């Protein structure tokens, strides 16, 4: 019962943590800006 | 024209695609529509 408990509390107090964390999903985040960020200077580098 | 694939010179502003009706408010004074990375987005009839 106490071992239940235990993991009932982790897991409940797992989405708190990640949705007050700012920076917990970094790392996708950053995938994504170098992406935009590349197609972005290669689409402005057209004017010059 | 609309709906096709026309080569449109607006007052000098020379372009190729497809124009739409618009739903954006356009100030009095601006006659151009430019985008992110600088691409001509919007333009004003001159006549109408």
């Amino acid at each position: 019962k106490l071992i239940a408990n235990q993991f009932n509390s982790a897991i409940g107090k797992i989405q708190d943590s990640l949705s007050s964390t700012p920076s917990a999903l970094g790392k996708l985040q950053d995938v994504v800006n170098h992406n935009a960020q590349a197609l972005n200077t290669l689409v402005k580098q057209l004017s010059s | 024209v609309k709906n096709k694939c026309v080569n449109f010179n607006f007052n000098g502003l020379t372009g190729t695609g497809v124009l739409t009706e618009s739903n954006k408010k356009f100030l009095p004074f601006q006659q151009f529509g430019r985008d992110i990375a600088d691409t001509t987005d919007a333009v004003r009839d001159p006549q109408t």
